RNA sequence: AGUAGCUGGUUCACAUCGAAGUUUCCCUCAGGAUAGCUGGUGCUUGAAAAAGUAUUGUGCGGUAAAGCUUUAAAUGUGCAACUUGCCAAAGCAAGGUAUUAAGGCACCAAGUGGGCCUUCUUCGGUAAGCGGAGCAGGCGAUGCGGAAUGAACCGCUUAGGGAUAUGUGGC
RNA sequence: GAGCUCAGUGGGAUCUCACGUAGAACACAAGCGUAAAAGCUUGCUUGAUUAACGAUUUCCAGUACGAAUCGAGACUGCGAAAGCAAGGCCAGCGAUCCUUUGCGUAUGAACAAAUCAUACCAGAGGUGUCAGAAUAAUUACCACAGGGAUAACUGGCUUAUCCUUCGAUGUCGGCUCUUCCUAACCUAGCGGCUAAGGGUUGGAUUGUUCACCCACUGACAGGGAACGUGAGCUGGGUUUAGACCGUCGUGAGACAG
RNA sequence: GGGUACGACCAUACUUGGCCGGUGCACCACAUCCCGUCCGAUUUGUGAAGUUAAGCGGCCACAGGCCUCGUUAGUACGGCGAUCAGUGGCGCUGGAACCCGGGGUGCUGCAAUC
């Protein structure tokens, strides 16, 4: 028996939120880390999550009490802006993040949150990078390189923005399925915010 | 210790100020030339009837020694040179 | 032989001298440089306004 | 006969039982302005910037903050004098002090015997 | 709220911790005496050197005899025998402390100037107890001499004064 | 039968009599010993103790350094207040680096022939401690000064040179003898 | 008049203070240099940067005990009483308008660098008046009183004397 | 950087599933630490570069060497990113002189260029006795300055120490003579016990002691007295120089043979 | 009151096995493309038919563990003292742990949300 009484003595429970499986902490401890020389001036973090039904973009900064969630842009609120369908697709992530990026500047050299992928694999064109590219294009100075935008070829080190633009506009789902105009119309309608 | 036959180490030259592949050559000490300032002394001091006049080190204890690596960017002649750890068998490839 | 006997006695003869006060050898120097350099820019400006201040006090004192 | 930098640290740098693991976010979000008191309690999980050993548990003021390190002035009794040491330290190894928390509480607040009528009373004899 | 501590062993062979506490008690000789009020911090000093001292809780009479008979002010660093109340008011520039009766109240009632008073007194230089001690090595309750002996110090300290 | 531990270490070493063989110092100590005791003034107590010092510890002052320290003192004085006498218990030396000086009223044990002439070329008096006592029996607006002694070349030798913090001057008849390659040297700076 | 890190000797008094047998280094181990200890000279000013001590507050610890290599003492141990970076930015940062007790600093310099005993703690050794350490105290360098006697036990430590009273020890 | 999870156990067929607090691995001893990892695979890589003489820690004398930490500048590497990296944590290494190599001007002093050499500067060649002379024996023919800081010896302690003694305390034995002890051999008295009184032999071998033998004897007991006793002796043992042999040694010479 | 995200402390929140059940969460559908595997299992992208079985969360273990306090225990050990006794008491003092038992079995922060 591996899990006898001696086992639960010497056993050290991992952190609740790792034990819960909900967070990487080598990343949390680096995402959060900033130069001590900075006496503690804010370091915002664009945490972004793809709950299987709906996207969640959330500008955030760490605190000892528990990190403040300064602003957030759930995909649920997309339909409020005319996106009635595909509220978890890459075409939507761009507008979710572009939304938080625009709802965050609405309070406010560019604002500089950094992306917090959490556990999502950073394969090219992953939806998480659509939240960035949306939010990054929406105002926030999220540091990044085009390497994981869709339409960025590994071989040939260059993005295909004429292709990256497509999936942003929902042409992505066109061929799997007139929408392209409801996103450009979607975007003016979130800047109307 | 196998060592790369070429390395993109950083270059101090104005022409560079950049990483460049460097043609690695091992540093072998140059010939001890006769008219070195201090060979002329030793020779003058070995003239005459005192036998040996300076100590001759005999008992080595080191089996290995630091392997200085002369380098030189393709761009120019200048030879940056840098030390490694002691090894019994340095051999670049 | 290595006995440490009579050492704390011999040491407390002239006391353990307590460490220097923080207001003395408070050199920076090897301080994280970028802060250290901005500090010079301020201290140099403190000097120009200290001297400029005394020039004021004298002109004020010609009355 | 063999005093290297971490002689006799088999217990000193051990993590406490069931309290292993690298320092958390509460650690990382602590910040050190210069002249702050601190405790150089070395944490083994972090190896870069670890304090010697003498400096373990010593208190001192920060004299210096670099991006990942906290310079700390820590008195060392060398002989008849306390030499005033300048250990460099990664911020994980520095637990901020409460050594003055009482005194700060004070200037925060700066801002006999009689009849005992007791009735239970057992005899004390063996 | 006041013990009349009395150094009772001599100055030889005493350890660095006891040796410091005795200096801070100003018990630098044998039958020196001082009045120290019983703070916890003092009760922990006295507990550190009890084999070197006898003490207890002086009676008002014990206080009179020491201050009147053995009482000596520090004056310009001079050890000055009390003789005038003039002598006392000059030492203690304190509208409170004028009488030699001011002194005895301070070093007995526990005083607000118990330090202001007892410090301006040279520590008392008592003679060895007449009729002898018992054993300067054992604690008083062991049938010896050192350590707290409560109110009984007045007897012991009476033979000395 | 007494703890004496730490009593002897607190004993201070002070001069209580001048080692000077000079008769005039002794008439001058005779004065200020008296004047220091019979007056309440702290000035007489300083002139009297300094007067007991070594000529080492009575460092000379530049007349240049009096003119500086004096005007710097007197410039603030409210109008109609004549400047303080510039007493020094030491020699006063002329300074070539300050050709023109204010009508100072310096008072010192001794003056260089150059200091005395520049001092009077400015119209300032060059009075002694005798009439200092007769004009300022108390240190009434005297301005007691000291000559410098840190720039003294003896103290440039203090400490070791080889010790890393230090910038002591090594003792050497030969300046080039202990010269050294930049590589081999002690670290210049070092925190205390 | 070789040299001797060795052996032996080195001539008045009194007063003032008064060690070390340890650190690093050395073809160093019977010696140096170095630092400490000590003296002298000051300097500087007078609860300055006082403390072989507590209390209080805050860290540190993993030995005894415990336990079956883990919890955890006591004795300890630390500490305290406008201009110019960062931030998205003007806000943050930085520099500026209890008892007792004289504190600090400098200089020059000696002797010393065989220690010993004991207390407690140990390590090695079958054991030792044995080798080795930790702590403190001693002898060394110091009598005096006491243990009949004793370098270091006990008491007490000491200017020349008297009275008194004691300490350890006695009657 | 990313992905991953391990040692082992168990269920099935190298594989598969489960559990699996690290019980594995992490060049190298050991400790430490470590789990979406610091381990394992994987990809891209050269931060194992340069680093304006920055400061620090360890050793410490608060010197260095080494090692390490916090840094800044450059140029990078990886990574979406924050970040991380100036080797592989921690042991793995070294002055002056000299040689040598590099690097960017300087000197070769009447002048000038080239050569040569030197210099600055930064590495390297090494001192392992590792803060760094370049170093075989022997002496019984020996010698000196010392040392009881240090052997034998001499007493002490213990059951080896190094306390006394090296400006010297004569070694083993015997002989000689005395003396004391008793866990008594004989004798005496008892019934093993008491008993120190008096006695305890002569010889062969061997220096001996010791042992063993022969003979006697009532018996042939054991010990102390500086292993009693050398200004008492003797000098056999030990025994310096001479010499011989064996062994050892290239040899001079060594051997408790 | 609950659900989500990001959390701080990191077992009172852990392990096991139960039962319990509106936003969402989840599982779930397919993989055309971005992207990645022996395999879309993982991962990635695209969905919204299904279900809560699970996960999740909440309640139960004469559950183990963990936490808490008491018992242990003024015990162990310890500092100081004695011209103490012959390891131990004593005087002055500091003072546990294992164990067993009672209790307990997460809590707080930001954001949008039923
Ligand atoms: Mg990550
Ligand atoms: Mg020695
Ligand atoms: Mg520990
Ligand atoms: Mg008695
Ligand atoms: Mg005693
Ligand atoms: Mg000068
Ligand atoms: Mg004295
Ligand atoms: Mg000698
Ligand atoms: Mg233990
Ligand atoms: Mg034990
Ligand atoms: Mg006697
Ligand atoms: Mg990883
Ligand atoms: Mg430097
Ligand atoms: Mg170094
Ligand atoms: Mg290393
Ligand atoms: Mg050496
Ligand atoms: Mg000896
Ligand atoms: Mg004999
Ligand atoms: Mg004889
Ligand atoms: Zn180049």
């Amino acid at each position: 028996v591996v899990k006898n009484k001696a086992y639960f003595k010497r056993f050290q429970v991992k952190y609740r939120r790792r034990r819960e499986g909900k967070t990487d902490y080598q990343a949390r401890r680096q995402m959060v880390l900033q130069d001590k020389t900075k006496f503690g001036t804010p370091k915002y973090r664009l945490v972004v999550r793809i709950t299987n039904r709906d996207i969640i973009a959330q500008v955030v900064q760490a605190k000892v009490v528990g990190d403040e969630v300064v602003m957030a842009a759930y995909s649920h609120e997309l339909p409020q802006f005319g996106i009635q369908h595909g509220l978890t697709n890459y075409a939507a992530a761009y507008a979710t993040g572009l939304l938080v990026a625009r709802r965050m500047l609405t309070k406010l050299f560019p604002f500089k949150a950094i992306l917090d992928v959490g556990l999502a694999r950073t394969t090219t064109g992953a939806r998480v990078f659509g939240v960035m590219k949306g939010a990054v294009d929406g105002g926030l100075a999220v540091p990044h390189r085009p390497n994981r935008f869709p339409g960025y070829d590994k071989e040939k080190d260059s993005l295909n923005a004429k292709a990256h633009r497509d999936r942003i506009l929902g042409l992505h789902v066109a061929e799997y399925l007139e929408l392209e105009g409801m996103y450009k119309k979607a975007h003016a309608a979130i800047r109307a915010d | 210790v196998n060592y790369p036959k070429k390395k993109t180490m950083y270059c101090p030259d104005a022409r560079c100020k950049a990483h460049k592949s460097f043609k690695v050559v091992q540093y072998k000490a140059g010939k001890a030339r006769l008219y070195a300032r201090g060979k002329r002394r030793y020779d003058r001091k070995q003239s005459g009837y005192g036998g040996q006049t300076k100590p001759i080190f005999h008992k080595k204890a080191k089996t290995t020694k630091k392997i200085v690596l002369k380098l030189q960017c393709s761009n120019c002649k200048s030879i940056i040179q840098n030390v490694l750890k002691r090894t019994k068998h340095f051999e670049l490839n | 032989n290595h006995t440490n006997h009579n050492q704390s006695r011999k040491n407390h003869r002239n006391g353990i001298k307590r460490a220097l006060p923080m207001y003395l050898h408070n050199s920076k120097r090897g301080s994280w440089l970028p802060a250290l350099i901005n500090a010079r820019r301020v201290r140099k400006n403190n000097q120009k306004a200290a001297v400029k201040a005394r020039r004021e006090r004298l002109a004020a004192h010609k009355a | 006969h063999s005093h290297g930098y971490k002689c006799g640290t088999r217990h000193l740098f051990a993590k406490k039982f069931r309290k292993h693991g690298v320092p958390s976010v509460s650690t990382i979000l602590t910040n050190f302005k210069v002249g702050d008191y601190v405790d150089v309690v070395a944490d083994s999980a972090v190896r870069a910037g670890m304090p010697h050993k003498y400096y373990h548990g010593r208190t001192g003021i920060v004299w210096n903050v670099t991006p990942r390190g906290v310079g700390v002035i820590v008195n060392k009794p060398v002989r008849n004098r306390t030499v005033r040491k300048r250990i460099c330290v990664r911020f994980e190894h520095v637990r901020k002090s409460r050594c003055q928390e009482a005194f700060k509480q004070k200037q925060k607040d700066f801002l006999n015997g009689g009849i005992v009528r007791a009735k239970r009373v057992e005899v004390l004899a063996r | 709220k006041v013990a009349v501590v009395t150094r009772i062993r001599g100055i030889a062979k005493v350890a660095p911790k006891q040796r410091k506490i005795l200096q801070l008690l100003r018990l630098r000789q044998i039958f020196n005496t001082v009045f120290v009020r019983l703070n916890k911090p003092m009760e922990n000093m006295l507990r550190a050197v009890e084999p070197y001292i006898a003490y207890g809780y002086p009676s008002l009479r014990t206080v009179r005899m020491m201050v009147y008979k053995r009482g000596h002010l520090k004056i310009n660093g001079q050890r000055v025998k009390i003789v005038n109340n003039q002598m006392i008011e000059s030492k203690y520039n304190n509208e409170n402390i004028v009488c030699a009766e001011d002194i005895v109240n301070q070093i007995y009632t526990g005083g607000k100037h118990f330090r202001e008073v007892t410090n301006g007194l040279w520590p008392f230089k008592l003679s060895p107890p007449a009729g002898g001690m018992r054993q300067k090595r054992r604690h008083f309750v062991e049938g010896g001499d050192y350590g707290n002996r409560d109110a009984l110090i007045n007897r012991f300290l009476a033979r000395m004064i | 039968g007494v703890d004496l531990t730490g009593v002897q270490k607190k004993k201070r070493v002070v001069r209580h009599h001048t080692y000077s063989t000079n008769p005039y110092i002794k008439l001058l100590i005779k004065l200020y010993k008296f004047l220091a005791q019979r007056t309440n003034s702290a000035f007489n107590k300083l002139v009297h103790q300094r007067l007991l010092k070594s000529r080492s510890n009575r460092a000379p002052i530049s007349l240049s350094r009096i003119a500086v320290c004096m005007k710097r003192k007197s410039v603030w004085l409210e109008k109609g207040k004549k400047a303080p006498i510039a007493v020094i218990v030491g020699d006063v030396l002329d300074d070539v680096r300050m050709a023109r000086i204010p009508a100072l009223r310096v008072c010192a044990l001794r003056f260089s022939k150059s200091a005395r002439e520049r001092i009077t070329g400015a119209g300032g008096e060059c009075l002694t401690f005798d009439q200092l006592a007769m004009v300022a029996p108390t240190g009434k607006n005297t301005f007691l000064l000291r000559g410098r002694k840190s720039g003294r070349e003896s103290v440039k030798h203090f400490g070791a040179a080889g010790v890393p913090g230090s910038h002591a001057k090594p003792f050497t008849s030969n300046r080039g003898k202990e010269r050294q390659r930049s590589s081999a040297r002690r670290r210049a700076f070092r925190h205390k």
